C-alpha cells in the first residue's frame, strides 16, 4: 500500500512546514533580532524530523524522500523571505552580516557580548549552508553577500579616495572582507565570486575625475614599491612580499572601464623605470602576474 | 629588556610494494597475472615511486595524479 | 569633506549629463532644476570651506544624499507637485541662508 | 493564498469546520487541493 | 671542445672560473655566428662541444666544477637582493649568464649540482623570504634538476600558509563549540608563524633539533607550540621541532633581526647581567660549533653583547650570520659502491639482460640511495663502454 502512503504523508510533511515558515517569517518581520533564536528552533525541528525518520521508515531512500520534502518546504521560503530587500533596502541577514562585520574588531575579548553575537551569527550561517552541494537558497544567500560587500566598500571608498594611504587600506579592507567570508560561510568559490563582483561593482559606482585619481593611485603604489624593492636593502627585501600580496585586491580591475586609464597611467611610470634601471626581473614577474588588466598589452 | 614582536618556527614532519595492485615490488601485474601469459614494465616516475606499466596506465586513464602523494604524475625521462 | 565633495562632484556630472540629454516630465524638470540649485549651492559651501556644527554638517550631508538621489531618479526615470514644490522651496531657503552665512563669515 | 506542494500541485483554504494544548483553541482549516481535501489543524498565529 | 677542455684542465682551482667560464661561452658563441652566418645546426654543435668537455673529466674536479655553480648562483642572489644600484647590475648579469650553465642537462653531473644547489636555497629560504628571485631563477633553469626538488621546497611554503588558514578557522571552530556548551547547559603578544617542512625535499641535518623544547624556551612559546600540535595531530605524521628560523627583537629603539639560537640566548640574557659559555652549553645542549656561529656576529662590532669567556652587556642591526659555504677538499664511494652493485647485478641476470627500471628496482633493493643516483650511476658505466642497450631492445642493459 507504499505509493498512497507517499503520497499522503509527503503533501501533509510539506503544506504543515510552509504554513510553520510563514509563521515564523512574519514573527521575524517584526523584529529584526530575532535570528540568533532563529538558530535553535531550526536545529530543533531538523532533530525531531531525524528521529522519526530513522524509527518509523527503513528504505535509505524514503528517509531521503523525507528530508528533502522537510528541508525545502521550511527552509526555502524563510531564506528568500528574511534575505529580501525592504524598502530602504536592509534585509535581516544583511543587518545581521553588517552587524558582524562592524563589531569585528572589538570580538577579541573572549567574554563580551561582540563575541557572542559572532558566534551566534557564525553557527546560523553554517546551519543554512550545510546542505549545499544552484539551489534557491544559495544564491539569495550569496546576492545578499554581494550587497553587504558593495555597501561596505561603497563607504570606504565615498570616505577616503584622498589620503596617501589609499592603496594600502583598500587592501587591508580586501583581506578583512575575504577572511570573514571564510569564516562565516566556509570556503567556498561562489562567495569569493561574490566578494570580487561587489568590489567591482562598488568601483563601478563612480564619477570620473574619482575613478581617474583611483587609477592613477593604483600605478604609483606599483612604482614605488617596483623602486624600493629594487633599491633598498633589508626594508627592500619586505616590501617585495607585500606587493606580491597585494597584486590580487588590484586584479579586480581586469575588465572595466578604469583599465584604459589605469594602463595609461602604468605606461608613463614604466617608462621611467626602464630607462633608469633596465628590463628587471621585477617588471617581468609583476606583468606576468597581472598581464590581463591591460587592454592594449 | 628584550620584547619579541614576530617569531618564525621551523617543524619537520617525520613518520613497499607495488602499492597500487599490491603484488610483490618486482613480482608480475595481478591484472595480467588472472590471463596468465606478465609483459608489464616497471615504471618510474619523478615523485620517486615505482609502479606497474599496467596499473599506471589504466590508473592515469581513469585520473591525472599522484595515487601515493598528490602530485602531478610525470614520467621520468631523465637517464634514459 | 571628502564625500561632500565627492557627492557634489557626483550630482554636477549627473545634472550635466541630464542637460545634454505629463506629470513625470514636469515633477522631473522640477527635482532637476532643485537638484542644480543644491549643487550650486554645494559648490559655494565647498568653495567657502576651501578659502550646532555636528547638526549643521549632518543635515548638509543629508540634503546632499537626497539631492543626488533625487538626481539619479531623474535621469533613471527618463500630493507629488506639493512635495516638489515643498523641497525645491527649502533647497532655495537653504541655498540663501548659506550664502548669506558665507556673507557674514567672510 | 496557494501555496506550492509539489510540481504540479496547489493548496488553498476553503473554511472553518470546528474549534478546540496552549490553552487557545484550534481551526480544522479545510485545504482545497488544485493539480482530494486535505483536513488540517492549525492555530491561531499560523491561520492569522 | 679541444678549446673548452683545454680551459678547464687550465683552471678549475682558480675562484674567478664561473666568470671565465661564461665569457668564453659568449666569445665562442658569436665567433661561431661571424664565421657560419645564424644557424642552429652550429648553436647545437657548440653545445655538444661544451658537454662532451664536461663528460671528459674526472670525478672529483667534477663535483668540484658543481659546488662553484650553486656557490655563484647563490653569490648573485644574495647581493642582487640586499644591495642597492650595484645589484640591480648584478641581477642583469646573472639573468644573462644563466645560459651557460644550462649545458648540465641531462649529463651526470646534474645530480650532484641539485645536491649543492639544496643547502644554499635552504639558508637563503630561511634567512630571507621565498623571494620572485628563486622563482624566476627556476623558471629559468629548473629542468636542470634530475629529482625537481627546490620546485618541491617552494611548494612547502605555499602548503605552510594554507596550514595557517586552517588553524585559525579550527581555533574557531572549538572556541564556537565551548561557547554553545556553556550557553545550552546554562539555558602585547609575539605573533608565532610555523612552518612544517618535508624531510623528502629539505636537508633539515640531525643535529639542529629541538628534543625537549619546554626546558628551554619560555612557558608562552611552549604552549603555543603545543596548541599547534594538537591541531596538526587532530586534522592529519608528528611534529619535531628545529632550531632554525628567525625573529624580530626589539631592544631600546633598536630593532633587531636575529636567528633562533640568537633570540633563545640573548632572551635568557634578559634575567641577568652576565652569563657563563659552560652553562650554556650544559644547559642547551647542542653543538658547541653551532654556538659558536651563532655567538660570533653578536659580540663584534655593532654588537648588542659584549665579551670579556664571559658575556656581559656591551652599552636595524642584521646579526644573522653569514652562509658558511661548503669546501669539496662520500659521493664518490657512493658512486663506486653503485657502479660496483650494478655491473655485478649487469653480469650475473644473463646476457639476456635487464630493463632499466626493473634495474633500479634491483639496485634499490640490494642497497636495502636514490633512483636520479642509480640513473646517473647507469649513465657512468654507459659513458665509460662497460654496459650498452641491446639494439633490439633499448631497455634491456646488455654487459660489454
Ligand atoms: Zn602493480
Ligand atoms: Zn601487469
Ligand atoms: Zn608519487
Amino acid at each position: 500500500f507504499w505509493p498512497l502512503f507517499r503520497e499522503q504523508l509527503c503533501r501533509r510533511t510539506c503544506l504543515f512546514y510552509t504554513i510553520r515558515a510563514q509563521a515564523w517569517s512574519r514573527d521575524i518581520a517584526e523584529d529584526h533580532r530575532r535570528l540568533l533564536q532563529l538558530c535553535p528552533r531550526l536545529n530543533r525541528v531538523l532533530r525531531h524530523e531525524q528521529n522519526f525518520a530513522d524509527r518509523f521508515l527503513p528504505d535509505d531512500e524514503a528517509a531521503q524522500a523525507l528530508g528533502k520534502t522537510c528541508w525545502e518546504a521550511l527552509v526555502s521560503p524563510l531564506v528568500q523571505n528574511i534575505t529580501s530587500p525592504d524598502a530602504e533596502g536592509v534585509s535581516a541577514l544583511g543587518w545581521l552580516l553588517d552587524q558582524y562585520l562592524e563589531q569585528r574588531e572589538t570580538s577579541r575579548n573572549p567574554l563580551s557580548r561582540a563575541a557572542s553575537f559572532a558566534s551566534r551569527v557564525r553557527r546560523l550561517c553554517h546551519l543554512l549552508v550545510h546542505v549545499e552541494p544552484p539551489s534557491s537558497s544559495l544564491r539569495n544567500i550569496t546576492q545578499c553577500w554581494l550587497s553587504v560587500v558593495q555597501e561596505q566598500v561603497s563607504r570606504f571608498l565615498a570616505a577616503a579616495w584622498r589620503a596617501p594611504d589609499f592603496v594600502p587600506r583598500y587592501c587591508k579592507l580586501y583581506e578583512h572582507l575575504q577572511r570573514a567570508g571564510s569564516e562565516l560561510f566556509g570556503p567556498r568559490a561562489a562567495f569569493m565570486l561574490a566578494l570580487r563582483s561587489g568590489f567591482s561593482g562598488a568601483l563601478l559606482q563612480q564619477s570620473f575625475l574619482t575613478a581617474a585619481h583611483m587609477s592613477e593611485q593604483f600605478a604609483r603604489y606599483i612604482d614605488q614599491q617596483i623602486q624600493g624593492g629594487l633599491i633598498g636593502g633589508a626594508p627592500g627585501v619586505e616590501m617585495l612580499g607585500q606587493l606580491q600580496r597585494h597584486l590580487e585586491p588590484i586584479m579586480v580591475l581586469s575588465g572595466l572601464e578604469l583599465a584604459t586609464t589605469f594602463e595609461h597611467f602604468y605606461q608613463h611610470y614604466m617608462a621611467d623605470r626602464l630607462l633608469s634601471f633596465g628590463s628587471s626581473w621585477l617588471e617581468g614577474a609583476v606583468l606576468e602576474q597581472i598581464g590581463l588588466c591591460f587592454p592594449n598589452r | 629588556r628584550f620584547e619579541v614582536k614576530k617569531w618564525n618556527a621551523v617543524a619537520l614532519w617525520a613518520w613497499d610494494n607495488c602499492a597500487i595492485c599490491r603484488n610483490h615490488i618486482m613480482d608480475l601485474c595481478i591484472e595480467c597475472q588472472a590471463n596468465q601469459a606478465e609483459e608489464c614494465t616497471v615504471a618510474w616516475g619523478v615523485c620517486n615511486h615505482a609502479f606497474h606499466f599496467h596499473c599506471i596506465s589504466r590508473w592515469l586513464k581513469t585520473r591525472q595524479v599522484c595515487p601515493l602523494d598528490n602530485r602531478e604524475w610525470e614520467f621520468q625521462k631523465y637517464g634514459h | 569633506y571628502n564625500e561632500r565633495c565627492t557627492f557634489h562632484h557626483q550630482a554636477r556630472e549627473f545634472a550635466v549629463n541630464l542637460r545634454n540629454r505629463p506629470r513625470s516630465f514636469t515633477f522631473l524638470n522640477d527635482a532637476c532644476q532643485g537638484l542644480e540649485q543644491a549643487r550650486k549651492v554645494l559648490a559655494y559651501a565647498c568653495v567657502y570651506s576651501f578659502y550646532y556644527m555636528d547638526v549643521v554638517e549632518q543635515q548638509t550631508e543629508n540634503l546632499e544624499l537626497h539631492t543626488n538621489a533625487l538626481q539619479i531618479l531623474l535621469e533613471e526615470t527618463l500630493d507629488c507637485l506639493s512635495t516638489g514644490m515643498e523641497l525645491l522651496r527649502r533647497i532655495q531657503e537653504r541655498l540663501l541662508a548659506i550664502l548669506q552665512h558665507s556673507a557674514q563669515d567672510f | 493564498l496557494m501555496v506550492p506542494l509539489g510540481p504540479r500541485l496547489q493548496a488553498y483554504p476553503e473554511e472553518l469546520i470546528r474549534q478546540r494544548h496552549d490553552g487557545h483553541p484550534e481551526y480544522l482549516i479545510r485545504w482545497s487541493v488544485l493539480k482530494e481535501h486535505i483536513l488540517m489543524w492549525l492555530s491561531a498565529p499560523e491561520v492569522y | 671542445q679541444e678549446q673548452v677542455s683545454r680551459f678547464l684542465a687550465a683552471a678549475w682551482r682558480a675562484p674567478d672560473f664561473v666568470p671565465r667560464y661564461c665569457k668564453l661561452y659568449e666569445h665562442l658563441q658569436r665567433a661561431g655566428s661571424e664565421l657560419f652566418g645564424p644557424r642552429a645546426a652550429f648553436m647545437l654543435a657548440l653545445r655538444s662541444g661544451f658537454s662532451g668537455a664536461l663528460l671528459q673529466q674526472s670525478f672529483l674536479t667534477a663535483a668540484h666544477m658543481s659546488e662553484q655553480f650553486a656557490r655563484y648562483i647563490d653569490q648573485q642572489i644574495q647581493g642582487g637582493l640586499i644591495g642597492g644600484a650595484p645589484g640591480v647590475e648584478m641581477l642583469g648579469q646573472l639573468q644573462r649568464h644563466l645560459e651557460p650553465i644550462m649545458v648540465l642537462s641531462g649529463l651526470e653531473l646534474a645530480t650532484t649540482f641539485e645536491h649543492f644547489y639544496q643547502h644554499y636555497m635552504a639558508d637563503r629560504l630561511l634567512s630571507f623570504g621565498s623571494s620572485w628571485l628563486e622563482g624566476a631563477v627556476l623558471e629559468q633553469i629548473g629542468l636542470c634538476f634530475p629529482n625537481r626538488l627546490p620546485q618541491l621546497m617552494l611548494q612547502s611554503l605555499s602548503t605552510s600558509e594554507e596550514l595557517q588558514r586552517q588553524f585559525h578557522l579550527f581555533q574557531l571552530q572549538r572556541l564556537d563549540k565551548l561557547f554553545l556548551e556553556q550557553e545550552d547547559e546554562e539555558e602585547p603578544s609575539p605573533a608565532i608563524s610555523i612552518l612544517v617542512l618535508s624531510p623528502r625535499c629539505w636537508p633539515v641535518s640531525p643535529l639542529c633539533y629541538l628534543y625537549h623544547p619546554r626546558k628551554c624556551l619560555p612557558t608562552e612559546f611552549c604552549d603555543a607550540l603545543d596548541r599547534f600540535s594538537s591541531f596538526y595531530s587532530q586534522s592529519q605524521r608528528r611534529l619535531q621541532w628545529t632550531w632554525l628560523g628567525r625573529a624580530e627583537l626589539q631592544f631600546g629603539k633598536q630593532i633587531l633581526h636575529v636567528s633562533t639560537v640568537q633570540m633563545w640566548l640573548l632572551l635568557k640574557f634578559n634575567q641577568t647581567e652576565e652569563v657563563s659559555v659552560e652553562t650554556l652549553l650544559k644547559d642547551s645542549d647542542l653543538s658547541p660549533e653551532l654556538l659558536l656561529q651563532a655567538l660570533v656576529p653578536l659580540t663584534s662590532g655593532n654588537g648588542p653583547l659584549t665579551l670579556h669567556g664571559v658575556l656581559r652587556l656591551h652599552e636595524a642591526l642584521w646579526l644573522i650570520p653569514p652562509q658558511a659555504y661548503l669546501n669539496v677538499e662520500t659521493l664518490e664511494q657512493k658512486r663506486n659502491l653503485l657502479s660496483c652493485l650494478l655491473v655485478r647485478i649487469l653480469k650475473a641476470h644473463g646476457e639476456k639482460g635487464l630493463h632499466i627500471d626493473q634495474l633500479v628496482c634491483l639496485v634499490l633493493e640490494a642497497w636495502q640511495c636514490t633512483s636520479t643516483d642509480v640513473l646517473s650511476c647507469i649513465l657512468h658505466l654507459l659513458g665509460q663502454g662497460y654496459v650498452k642497450r641491446r639494439d633490439d631492445r633499448p631497455q634491456i642493459l646488455m654487459y660489454a
